[PDB]
């Protein structure tokens, strides 16, 4: 019965990642004054199915890897960590209702850089390894502002419990007291997922260009699971919805609409901006977001004390 | 003779300059709105 | 028999999925690149057919040779074609890719890209229009639709 | 008679400095760009439904070649080799002889469509409107030599497309 | 226990999809490929700057590790000391950032 709950979590994750690709191609079509896919299915609804069947019977590139074992373990780790970030998500009830769900998510997203690192070293190209090291350095850079923005917000929560974050936002959204944290958080989640304007794995060859089309589709679907997940986590964190404990589907519809609009905001940002040069997003992290994030971390430490609004522990 | 020609008075005027219409609030008003949202959230 | 029916339905499935998700690697060699970009432009929009805009060469399904293949770039074309995973296809766009074209008698031009790679669709024009190139891509999809891989495998 | 792009010295009073700082911190031009992209989201796209909807053309359009005939069945080509003399890519190969009734007619009229640059110098060199570059652009092949047209293929293209070619020439011959 | 079941299910689904993605086109008998990089054969040049940003991540991440018990630390009854040491740790992270700044450590990956 619990395994039914695990499958009703993880199989709709795979379906929503399948159709996020279609939604991205359609929304980027209409924002680029064209259509998206509308031939393959009715309104293109069979485009992800056709494309998945195409990729799973495409020939393997059959490369020379330094490690066979890390070449197998990098997609396994990417998919496993992409699926374990969902299990504490309170929507309105988490699958695993853990007391440190925020810190668990922060740790399991910190572990996601080994997929990039192991897949880069598993490729024998030195250029793929250099691009992998640039992607890892970008990601661990933006993890700093993830951790500190998240800490500064949870100073208003009182605990690392994700389910308490619904109770925190019953009177107001937490984007009202923490909109600078919210906007730096949103750009930091944009830079965690190698998402445009921070997609330097498509700027002129990434880390996973040496895989077959099947494992490349697995990396791709882990990345889009991370995108949908970080939008849901941002929605829980700043745009927390109303919850009737006798009608949980009201909260589910509300956070689902907000998370869809936030994922479409990711799609709409990649359809609007040029890329950063690599040192420019290093400049954006280390010289712009991190001083503001430390200043607001001091502010959200000292502000519940000066207003007498320290939240409860329990 | 019949030939592709402009009409009797010629064509009407054609816009060719920049038109970036200067929308949005001032900097004072935008910082005031953001600080007011901060104060509402803190309260 | 029953196995004949199963390989017929499975060939129909895999051919549907391969033709309905063609990913092109376009060689922007010469003027035909501009008309490929018009076949990607919002009037014609290859992406509504599932034909994405600028897939990377290690994951592409068709190689659209759009422009003049000179002798100095013939091994680069061959190397990219060798790096493409199967089933790979090659569309020859325009007269210089087809038969050398206006530079057929040149000292420096490969007389048609078919001397270097096997070619599936020859799209004629100088340049062929973006509608004519889209016609050639739909004819390539019809060529993939009538492939008989599992049926010939079941008969071999 | 000239203008200076990007020669504005920005105002340094507290109003304009606070405006630029609000633009930097509150990302006003980024929301402007998002608004323009959102404005295209709700426009009707420009995508026609090929193959069912076709791109607009004109009677001057230079597509697939055709040999034409008179309104009696006699072919117009009288073997004068002006089209292959003017041909900038030498796509046209012509051999001729007098046929059984003594008319000056071709026995070889080849057009290599993979040398052809589709510029239509042949149809304007032609003094009898025999060769035309017709309206067809959807004639892609699966084989290279299916684009090496002989006289039979060009005459069949003329018989196939004459009802359209003659009306395009009727639309355009007064400009010629 | 439910967490171990969930981790095992996620790992098993990931390993299953990886095995399917690595062995479903192996059933095809496509062809044997011979196929005889921007760098030609040159050794990987070390860059000091990537190592500096990785160590700067590690040091600020240790400072983050110190900062992580603050939502529980605000519940204390020694609030003046807690607030002083909290502002002092964020200030030392800021001073580490300023020293990394002003000695050109944040340059060409700024
Ligand atoms: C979570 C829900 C959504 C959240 C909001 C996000 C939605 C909108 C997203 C739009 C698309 C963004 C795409 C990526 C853009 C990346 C570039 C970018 O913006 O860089 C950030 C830029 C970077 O600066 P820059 O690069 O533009 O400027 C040049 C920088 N120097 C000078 C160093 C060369 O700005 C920031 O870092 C600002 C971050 C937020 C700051 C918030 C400040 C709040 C107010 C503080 C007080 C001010 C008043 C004075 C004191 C008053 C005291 C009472
Ligand atoms: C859940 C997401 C989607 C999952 C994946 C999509 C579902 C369908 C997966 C199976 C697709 C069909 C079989 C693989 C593709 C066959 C294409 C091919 O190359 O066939 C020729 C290949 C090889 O045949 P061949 O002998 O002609 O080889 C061609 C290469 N030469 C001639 C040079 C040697 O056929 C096979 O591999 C047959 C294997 C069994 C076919 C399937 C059995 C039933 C499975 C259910
Ligand atoms: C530079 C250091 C700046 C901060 C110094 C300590 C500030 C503070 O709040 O101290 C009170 C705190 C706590 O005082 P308290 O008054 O909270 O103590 C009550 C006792 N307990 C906590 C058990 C309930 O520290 C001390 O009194 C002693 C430790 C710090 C002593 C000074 C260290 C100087 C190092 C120089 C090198
Ligand atoms: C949480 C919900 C998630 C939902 C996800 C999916 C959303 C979209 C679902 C699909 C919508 C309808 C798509 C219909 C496609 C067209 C099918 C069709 O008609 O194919 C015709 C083809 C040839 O037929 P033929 O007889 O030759 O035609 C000549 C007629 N004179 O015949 C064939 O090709 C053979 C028949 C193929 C039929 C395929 C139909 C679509 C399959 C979709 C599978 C997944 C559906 C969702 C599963 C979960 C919910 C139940
Ligand atoms: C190359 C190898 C393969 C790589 C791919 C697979 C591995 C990577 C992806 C999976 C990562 C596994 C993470 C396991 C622990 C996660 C942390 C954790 O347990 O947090 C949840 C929770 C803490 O919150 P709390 O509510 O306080 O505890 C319950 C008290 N009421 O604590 C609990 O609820 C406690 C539950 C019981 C304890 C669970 C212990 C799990 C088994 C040990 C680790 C197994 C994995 C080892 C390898 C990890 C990665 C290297
Ligand atoms: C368990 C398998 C589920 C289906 C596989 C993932 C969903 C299909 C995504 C297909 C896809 C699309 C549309 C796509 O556009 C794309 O290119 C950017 C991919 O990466 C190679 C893709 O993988
Ligand atoms: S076939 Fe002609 S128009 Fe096309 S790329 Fe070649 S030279 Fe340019
Ligand atoms: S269109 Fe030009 S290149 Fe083609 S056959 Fe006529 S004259 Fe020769
Ligand atoms: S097609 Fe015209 S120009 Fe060419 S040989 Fe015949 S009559 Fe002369």
């Amino acid at each position: 019965m619990f395994m039914i709950n695990v499958l009703t979590l993880i199989i709709p994750i795979l379906l929503a990642v399948a159709f996020l690709t279609l939604v991205e191609r359609k929304v980027l079509g209409y924002m680029q004054f064209r259509k998206g896919p509308n031939v393959v299915g009715p309104y293109g609804l069979l485009q992800p199915i056709a494309d998945a069947i195409k990729l799973f019977i495409k020939e393997p590139l059959r490369p020379a890897t330094s490690s066979i074992s890390m070449f197998i373990l990098a997609p396994i780790l990417a998919l496993t960590l992409a699926l374990t970030m969902w299990i504490p998500l309170p929507m309105p009830y988490p699958l695993i209702n853990m007391n440190l769900g925020v810190l668990f998510m922060l740790a399991m997203s910190s572990l996601a850089v080994y997929s990039i690192l192991w897949s880069g070293w598993a490729s024998n190209s030195k250029y793929a390894l250099i691009g992998a090291l640039r992607a890892v350095a970008q990601t661990i850079s933006y993890e700093v502002t993830l951790a500190i923005i998240l800490l500064s917000v949870l100073l208003m929560n009182g605990s690392f419990t994700l389910s308490t974050l619904i109770i925190t936002q019953e009177q107001v959204w937490l984007i009202f007291p923490a909109w600078p944290l919210a906007m730096m958080w949103f750009i930091s989640t944009l830079a965690e997922t190698n998402r445009a304007p921070f997609d330097l794995t498509e700027g002129e060859s990434g880390f996973n260009v040496e895989y077959a089309a099947g494992p490349f589709a697995l990396f791709f679907m882990a990345e889009y699971a991370n995108i949908i997940m970080m939008n849901i986590f941002t929605t829980t964190l700043f745009l927390g919805a109303f919850h009737n404990p006798y009608m949980p589907e009201l909260y589910t519809i509300n956070f689902t609409i907000k998370s869809l609009l936030l994922s479409i905001t990711f799609l709409w940002i990649r359809a609007s901006y040029p890329r950063f040069r690599y040192d420019q997003l290093m400049h954006l992290l280390w010289k712009n977001f991190l001083p503001l994030t430390l200043a607001l971390c001091m502010w959200h430490v000292s502000l519940p004390i000066l207003l007498s609004s320290i939240p409860p522990q329990t | 003779v019949k030939q592709d020609m402009p009409p009797v008075g010629g064509y009407g005027p054609i816009d060719y300059k920049r038109n970036l219409p200067r929308r949005g609030l001032s900097g004072y008003s935008m910082f005031a709105v953001g600080i007011g949202a901060l104060l509402f959230g803190y309260w | 028999s029953r196995g004949e029916y199963v390989v017929a339905k499975l060939d129909d499935l895999i051919n549907w999925a391969r033709r309905s998700s063609l990913w092109p690697m376009t060689f922007g060699l010469a003027c035909c690149a501009v008309e490929m970009m018009h076949m990607a432009a919002p009037r014609y929009d290859m992406d509504r057919f599932g034909v994405v805009f600028r897939a990377s060469p290690r994951q592409s399904d068709v190689m659209i040779v759009a422009g003049t293949l000179t002798n100095k770039m013939a091994p680069a074309l061959r190397k990219v074609y060798d790096q493409m995973p199967e089933p790979r296809y090659v569309v020859s766009m325009g007269s210089c890719a087809n038969g050398g074209g206006y530079y057929h008698y040149s000292y420096s031009v490969v007389r048609g890209c078919d001397r270097i790679v096997p070619v599936d669709i020859y799209v004629p024009g100088c340049p062929p229009t973006a509608e004519a190139l889209l016609y050639g891509i739909l004819q390539l999809q019809k060529k993939i639709k009538r492939e008989k891989r599992l049926r010939i495998w079941y008969r071999r | 008679t000239y203008k200076y792009v990007n020669l504005r010295e920005p105002s340094m009073d507290m109003k304009s400095v606070t405006d630029r700082a609000a633009q930097t911190l509150l990302w006003t031009e980024l929301i402007r760009g998002l608004g323009m992209t959102l404005s295209y989201l709700f426009r009707e796209p420009a995508t026609i439904n090929y193959p069912f909807e076709k791109g607009p053309l004109s009677p001057r359009f230079r597509g697939e070649h055709a040999l034409r005939r008179y309104p009696s069945g006699e072919e117009r080509c009288i073997a004068c080799k002006l089209c292959e003399a003017v041909c900038p890519a030498q796509a046209i190969t012509i051999e001729a002889e007098p046929r059984a009734d003594g008319s000056r007619r071709t026995t070889r009229y080849d057009i290599d469509m993979t040398k052809c640059i589709y510029c239509g110098f042949c149809q304007e060199a032609c003094p009898v409107d025999a060769i035309v570059e017709g309206p067809n652009f959807e004639f892609s092949t699966e084989t290279h030599e299916e684009l090496l047209y002989n006289k039979e293929k060009l005459l069949n293209n003329g018989d196939k497309w004459e009802a359209e070619i003659a009306a395009n020439i009727q639309a355009d011959y007064l400009y010629r | 226990m439910n967490l171990m079941i969930t981790l095992l299910t996620n790992f098993t689904l990931a390993t299953l999809l990886v095995t399917i993605a690595f062995w479903l086109p192996q059933l095809n008998v496509y062809s044997e490929k011979t196929s005889p990089d921007p760098m030609g054969s040159a050794r990987l040049p070390f860059s000091m700057k990537f190592f500096l940003v990785a160590i700067t991540f590690l040091l600020f991440d240790l400072e983050i590790a110190l900062l992580l018990p603050l939502p529980w630390a605000s519940q204390t009854t020694n609030l003046n000391t807690m607030l002083t040491m909290a502002l002092l740790l964020i200030f030392l992270l800021a001073v580490s950032l300023a020293y990394e700044w002003t000695q050109k450590g944040l340059e060409w990956t700024e």
